[PDB]
RNA sequence: UUGUUUUCACUUUCUCCCCGCACUAAUGUGGGGAAAACUGGCUUUAUUUCUUCAAUUAUUUUUUUUGCUGAGGA
RNA sequence: AUUUCACUCAUAUUAAAUAAAAUAACUCCAAGUGGGCCAUUUUUGGUAAGCAGAACUGGCGAUGAGGGAUGCUCCUAACGCUUGGAUAAGGUGCCUAAAUAUUCGCUCAUGAGAUCCCAUAAAAGGUGUUGGUUCAUAUGAACUAGCCCUGAAAAUGGAUGGCGCUAAAGCGGA
RNA sequence: CCUUCGAUGUCGGCUCUUCCUAUCAUUGGGACGCAGAAGUCUCAAAGUGUCGGAUUGUUCACCCGCUAAUAGGGAACGUGAGCUGGGUUUAGACCGUCGUGAGACAGGUUAGUUUUACCCUACUGAUGAAUUUUAUUAUAUAUAUACAUAUAGUA
RNA sequence: UGCGAAGCUAAGUCUGUUGGAUAAUGGCUGAACGCCUCUUAAGCCAGAAACCAUGCUGAUUAAACAAUACUAUCUUUUUUGUUUGCUAAUGUAAAAGAGAAAUUAUAUAUGUACCGGUACAUAAAUAAUCCUAUCACCUUUUUCGUGAGCUGAGCUGUGAGCUAGGCAAUAGUUCUUUAACAACAAAAAAGAGCACAAACUGUAGACGACUUU
């Protein structure tokens, strides 16, 4: 809201509740980044999903499908259409504020380096009890045709690989500048070391 | 309210829209899938129509009311010259598709090859591919190396040699055909190794072999609805002419559906036509291309007077079973099954 | 809604029992054998010491409370598999045409012939953990054996149906293969 | 929307316009009240060209006076400024249109030397 | 044709005893018996700044930070 | 019966209450109108009808504004031009201003459900689940009514308004 | 009798497309009063196909025949600036019945002008610029960078 | 009137896939309900001319994009400015610290060490946190890290710091705190070929367009 972009990662998140919280953000100008959008969840089972998706490709313009509803079925496209339809895009604002949001399956090269947020609003964990049925966007996608899917699980395990080297040298970093931090403590002043340790710095 | 009497629809509507095609090379939509067990392999070539002629064969069909017995069956003539490895394109798997990592080149391409970056070759001073070709052997084998690590595709860039052909026109078409087989290595060695020489036909394809055959049918301008769908001609008594379809569509919707046949463009159509078998891969070397052992004649492939509207073939041929769309000198991509 | 509920099983002396996160292995002298029940919400303290396990639920309603018994079913299956293979005694039933079974791939892809004289190889491949062979005793008798109860009553189940009869009176033409048995080996 | 100049109140500015006057060249754009039998504007259909009212007006104390907080006053000779002899500090004067420039100038003379302010003071020079 | 009176049955235990004697969800547990009286309740005296003096209504008196407005000209 | 003289029957709150009751009463001249329609309730003919015919009141007409996505007649509310405040109807996940508010239950639908008018659903069923009632030594029955399910089929592609929503953004409350 | 009487071209056929499913055949199933064969009832299913002729203006109908099946419907009773014009439904004429008569007749018969697209859209094909507040699934010797990168012409 | 090449043409000739996930249904394990139960719970299987892919057609259907080949006076730093139709020349949908790269599970996770298991730690209002800001100047005493040139190594500069000193701010009470990013113009310093048309073609065609020389 405050920031010049947020990247938010998608993973375990419902498409709805989601794309509500991404929507009021962009209205508000809020520049924001969906990655990993092929983990979405989406409550009910995998085939009323399906069945719902189905509905959805049976829907054209008989006279000329060209000018028929585009379906899309990449997950980044589906969380695109889902905050269009929760946006007034037919406006100049609304159209800003779409054209705001970027979607992305995976963690693309600028984004796997940047920290990612989480809206609790909109986690599984949190907003759908545990004997009640749920989706996975990439998924259904691959279902209805998107046929990306392992490529992105192949990406995502080289990215977690990555990640876990650099996060062992962060980790190392860490615990050397914390021992600095103890050793340098006994140095400063003592009335500088009580406002610290009284302010718990 | 309902049709009186069903019948189908007139043509097809996974062949539209019936426009002009963008090229008249014919392009492979997709390639074969690749089989790892199989060592690495070329995967199409391209030839040029000559003709047609007919063959007599011995059937083989136990159980067939022909068997035993001698049948006459058109064949297609496509001269194929050998084609020239120039170049590879390493292609790696995306969600957006497939991207191209790099293109190298060999040390040395023909003006034969050059012309096909030129509209006006004849006035120009042809500096095309002039410095790029002497790139260090060490960048080579670095984006050679970066291909191999990265990439899951491997595509040869060939051309044609229309030089060995009757055709006026001499740029050659360069297309890239897929390497399909063993390891990313063992088809960047495969390329690698006959990164500039001749391809011949028989080493692609094998004799009784099926393909494909990708190519533009013959062009015919626009074509009424009558020629172009093939709907009933209206009776004798039609006050506007009877070469047309009646009613274009009911009154709801209010529109004309894309389903209803229209005067338009018929013909220049590209195709993929599958199971196209080789009879015969005719050598160039060989005096005796058109002889078979029930004739022992000393002839060739081209028939006497020359080959209608094409010329003569003086090269290596492929002689296919049944018809292939395009006019005589059209380029036709030979593709594996 | 009951505040909790719990239910107890028994681990047989021969076993070794981790479960982390319901995420339940067990270790036998015939295999080894997994099942998660993370579809569940079920709190499982494994007591390795003095044996046995126990799931309990806290405030279950009827229709979870109903899982906890197919849970502890499933365990003790799982026990009694790892022990003792289960053993899916089949047999092969025909009234004018003999049913010719032929296994293969070290006890595994068993291929029938001449079901209703087809003369059409009618194969069906084993689940893994699972073995096919015939009986020793019984010429028209076949063993489907394995340490996992759902793989192996899988297996027969899939012989079973690979061999229905079609466009005939089903209570007629009796020819098949049917599961005789269910026993432990 | 009000505009206030210290006393002055303008409730209201950009007079009204007849209703589709905008799209047709035959319909000038001066008021008149749609008489119509669905006329919209006449109905006072939300957004679209209303129509003038009595509560418009402006404050009578404040009412003809010019942005100089003076009422005008047009002559057209220099006999007609006697009455602003007595009032020249809440009357201005404009020069009538088809004066002269001698007359213009005799005028803008008697109006200096009376100190009365002058609207159209630089017309025709 | 209402009142009046009587009986038992009602509590905590980080207590004890027996049985299962580790069997529990449990740093405990199920069943069967005892115990006083911490706990809980009541009766007296002093206090309400250790702590509480609530809430609602009636009746009164203030208070923090602040938005908009200034007709008139006796 | 009338007439004339006497006496006197609250009035200082007014021969019961309340009343921007004289904004009255009366007279003259004259316009337009004299096809009506709708809603609640009652009602006649008709199988029924957005059908035909009546009664009361209110509306639409003649009338905009806020809400019901949309709508001549429904709800709030009727209108000079403004500045603040606070509300009605109705809403507070986004579209869309305001609750992903709080608190307690119910519901999983392989065609869930979701604001009067209003945009359809029945007889008959369910060993789905949630409460109750009455009978039989923690069991077997019979009922009962909430939500859900079957019953439940139409023609361009499609509509709780859309997205979507299941630890509701559904249903019944507070 | 709500909309159209300062006009929405009123039957049928031909042509052509699409849609529905309450499925005729074809696919896979369940039940049978199911031995086999044939059939009947029924489920998921609209992907594919549902014909040639005699008579009649006909729709409807009825036969001949093929077929695997010759299923039922919608789209302004789909479709007349698409046709045709046999019927109905102007004016000529004939018959029968009715009428004194002029004339009437869901009684029959015969002959009787079927206008316009060059506009918008739709559809079918055919050229074609411009596109930075635009785009990025990278680019750099086990290593940094969105605080970045990208001009343009030709092919 | 015969015959009639070439070209069109059908009545002539050739060609017209296989995977995934499912519906109906039949089943597995299995409680509810000691037994039973395809689930009318959880968890599974096989399965249709249907569905989605594969394949095919288009892709100015994405006002889409990549690699390549060649080329256009062109390309890199500083100062001042953008206060006959033109010939110097400016725009922001969003700077005020726009600070923050592990992964995952939600009836638990993550690291480490051994052989998915075992053991031990860590975490469990997680951003309710952490990190980053103000110490000007100049001089003095000095310490530690990086760049130019030089020969693993010395010097200069740069960043941080140590000792000591004196040295500045002032515009009348605030009117946005002119502070960012990107571009452009002028002046200075350094490095650097095609296409259309035309003629021809006819694999094309109403004209454009397209295939060619």
């Amino acid at each position: 809201m405050y920031k010049k972009e947020y990247v938010i990662d998608c993973k375990g998140h419902l498409l709805g509740r989601l794309a509500s919280l991404i929507a009021k953000e962009l209205l508000n100008g809020q520049r924001i980044v969906a990655v990993r959008c092929e983990d979405i969840n989406i409550s009910g089972s995998l085939y009323r999903n399906k069945l719902k998706y189905q509905e959805f490709l049976r829907l054209r313009t008989n006279t000329n499908p060209k000018k028929g509803p585009l379906h899309l079925r990449e997950p980044s496209k589906i969380l695109w259409r889902c905050v269009r339809g929760m946006l007034p895009h037919k406006t100049y604002k609304g159209q800003l504020a779409l054209k705001k949001l970027k979607v992305c399956v995976g963690m693309p090269y600028p984004y796997d380096k940047k920290k990612k947020y989480v809206l609790p609003s909109a986690l599984r964990a949190f907003r759908l009890k545990k004997h009640r049925r749920y989706c996975r966007l990439g998924t259904l996608s691959s279902r209805v045709g998107w046929n990306y899917d392992t490529l992105v699980k192949k990406n995502e395990v080289l990215r977690k690989q990555v990640s876990k080297a650099y996060y062992k040298k962060k980790v190392n970093n860490l615990n050397e500048k914390k021992e600095i931090k103890t050793e340098a403590l006994n140095l400063i002043n003592p009335e500088q070391r009580q406002v610290l340790e009284n302010f718990g710095y | 309210s309902h049709r009186k009497f069903e019948r189908p629809r007139h043509g097809s509507l996974g062949f539209l829209p019936r426009k002009r095609c963008k090229r008249l090379r014919g392009k492979i939509r997709s390639f074969p899938k690749d089989d790892k067990e199989k060592p690495p392999h070329f995967t199409a070539f391209m030839g040029y129509k000559a003709g047609m002629t007919h063959i007599v064969r011995e059937v083989d069909k136990p159980g067939s009311k022909l068997h035993k017995k001698e049948i006459v069956e058109a064949c297609t003539i496509i001269e194929c010259a050998p084609m020239v490895v120039v170049g590879i394109v390493g292609y790696r798997e995306t969600p957006k598709g497939l991207r191209i990592l790099s293109t190298v080149w060999a040390n040395h391409v023909s003006d034969e090859f050059r012309r096909r970056y030129y509209k006006n070759w004849y006035k120009s001073e042809k500096k095309a591919f002039t410095k790029s070709l002497n790139v260090p052997e060490a960048t080579k084998n670095c984006l050679l190396k970066r291909i191999e690590k990265y990439c899951t595709v491997l595509r040869a860039i060939c051309h044609t040699q229309p030089s060995k052909t009757p055709l006026r026109m001499k740029k050659a078409h360069i297309m890239e055909v897929q390497i399909n087989g063993g390891s990313m290595k063992e088809k960047l060695e495969f390329v690698k190794e006959m990164l500039e020489k001749n391809l011949p036909v028989s080493t692609v394809f094998n004799p009784n072999e099926m393909i494909d055959v990708i190519s533009v049918t013959k062009g015919h301008g626009t074509k009424g609805v009558v020629s172009r769908y093939g709907v009933k001609r209206l009776p004798r008594k039609t006050h506007r002419g009877l070469r047309k379809v009646a009613c274009i569509g009911a009154w709801h919707p209010a529109r004309v559906q894309f389903q209803i046949p229209r005067h338009g463009q018929k013909g220049y159509f590209h195709r993929t036509e599958r199971n196209k078998k080789i009879y015969r891969i005719g050598l160039k070397t060989d005096k005796n291309s058109a002889s078979t052992d029930a004739d022992i004649t000393e002839k060739k492939i081209t028939p006497m007077g020359g080959f209608p509207h094409y010329g003569v073939v003086n090269e290596d041929f492929l002689l296919l079973k049944g018809c292939v769309a395009g006019t005589k000198k059209r380029p036709i991509t030979l593709r594996k099954n | 809604k009951t505040i909790v509920s719990t239910q107890k099983v028994l681990i047989p002396e021969g076993v070794k029992v981790a479960i982390n996160a319901r995420k339940v292995t067990v270790s036998g002298k015939y295999g080894t054998l997994r099942r998660s029940f993370r579809h569940l919400p079920i709190d499982i303290r494994l007591n390795k010491l003095k044996k046995y396990i126990k799931v309990v639920m806290w405030f279950g309603v009827p229709d979870s409370l109903a899982c906890i018994r197919t849970v502890c079913t499933h365990l003790k299956n799982m026990f009694t598999g790892v022990t003792k293979k289960f053993l899916y005694k089949m047999r092969l039933v025909h009234a004018h045409f003999p049913i010719n079974s032929n296994i293969v791939d070290n006890n595994t892809r068993i291929e029938i012939r001449n079901y209703l004289g087809e003369k059409s190889v009618r194969f069906v491949k084993a689940l893994p953990g699972v073995v096919i062979e015939k009986s020793p005793n019984v010429k028209d008798e076949i063993y489907v054996s394995g340490a996992d109860i759902e793989n192996v009553s899988l297996t027969a189940a899939l012989i079973h149906q690979s061999v229905l009869c079609r466009n005939k009176d089903i209570r007629k033409f009796l020819d098949g293969i049917y599961v005789s048995e269910v026993t432990t080996v | 929307a009000v505009k206030k100049v210290g006393k002055i109140i303008k409730k209201r500015t950009k007079k009204f316009t007849r209703f589709q006057s905008n799209r047709f060249m035959r319909v000038k754009p001066a008021w008149r009240k749609p008489r119509g039998i669905d006329c919209r504007v006449r109905r006072r259909y939300k957004g679209t060209n209303l129509m003038p009212s009595i509560g418009y007006g402006s404050n009578k104390k404040t009412k003809f006076l010019l942005p100089n907080n003076k009422y005008k006053y047009v002559v057209k000779n220099v006999k007609e400024m006697e009455p602003l002899i007595m009032n020249h500090t809440k009357y201005c004067v404009q020069i009538a249109h088809n004066v002269s420039s001698k007359k213009r100038k005799q005028i803008i003379e008697r109006a200096k030397q009376m100190n009365v302010s002058v609207i159209n003071a630089k017309a025709r020079l």
